[PDB]
């Protein structure tokens, strides 16, 4: 792409705009720098956020696509789609919560988690009944940014990222479920089921060829992983899902976390 | 790589 300066919008996990301006040629690293400079972030705490491309829904609610390599360049990434439904997202990018008390020493890095956690709670992806979020939205009102972080850090699937609806062969063919990604394991709500990370032998992402639309082509994706179901007995889980490859980064991005730590 | 297979690096089938 032609060297260019651009305005691009990113945004955060509730939909705050962040606006910075940057170069066509710019690549993920550079660009989040900017947004960290903007929202005077430290360079220190940079490396606890990253970039992803999104797609937005009627309600305001993103389905991830990927988290943004360094090779990627997030103008081309988000305006090659030439849709406006897609956009560029910063969010927190490890997984073991112990890592927020890093994070919450500052305040932009408290401000951010608090943001996403808020948003989070709205959308769903931390798990609450009507009562109970009923009492955190006053709790909220009522309590510092850093209280409520610190109650919402027991709540069930806080750090986790939910997937759009799918469907997976477990328990049986053709399961409705919803999947989600945290704290070392995949969730599958069909029941539930928990699939441990470290019980993962490995796992393969296919597509189908592109088909013609039901002016975009439509592809199949599975996720497929072999799981250590018991002792000398691995078995594949597939999930179907658009959202497969995103899956696919959680695993490897989850994997790679516990490898860090593990050294 | 984005399609295949992933080697799970974290793999531990100690129980």
């Amino acid at each position: 792409v032609p060297t260019e300066e651009v305005s691009l919008e990113v945004l955060l996990s509730n939909g705050q705009k962040v606006l910075v301006n940057v170069l066509t040629s710019d690549q993920t690293e550079d660009v989040l720098e900017a947004v960290a400079a903007k929202l005077d972030l430290p360079d220190d705490l940079i490396g606890y956020f990253s970039l992803f491309l999104v797609r937005e829904k009627e309600d305001g609610a993103f389905s991830f696509v990927r988290k943004l390599q360094e090779f990627e360049l997030p103008y081309v990434s988000v305006t090659s789609l030439r849709s406006q439904e897609y956009k560029i997202v910063l969010r927190k990018s490890y997984w073991d919560s112990a890592y927020d008390d890093d994070v919450m020493e500052n305040r932009v890095g408290l401000n951010l988690l608090y943001a996403q956690t808020v948003s989070d709670i709205e959308r769903g992806w931390i798990l609450v009944t009507k009562e109970q979020h009923r009492q955190l939205k006053s709790l909220q009102e009522k309590v510092s940014k850093k209280e409520f972080l610190r109650l919402a850090q027991t709540l069930r699937h806080y750090g986790y990222l939910r997937f759009d609806a799918c469907v997976a062969d477990f328990p049986e063919k053709d399961c409705p479920v919803v999947v989600s990604a945290g704290n070392s394991e995949l969730s599958l709500q069909l029941r539930e089921g928990s699939f441990r990370v470290t019980r993962m032998r490995c796992w393969r992402v296919t597509s189908s060829v592109p088909l013609p639309s039901g002016g975009r082509g439509e592809v199949r994706l599975e996720l497929a992983f072999e799981y250590l179901m018991s002792k000398d007995r691995l078995q594949w889980v597939t999930i179907t899902s658009p959202q497969a490859i995103m899956m696919s980064i959680c695993l490897q991005s989850m994997v790679d976390e516990l490898m860090v730590k593990k050294s | 790589g984005t399609y295949g297979v992933f080697t799970n690096a974290a793999y531990d089938p100690t129980p």
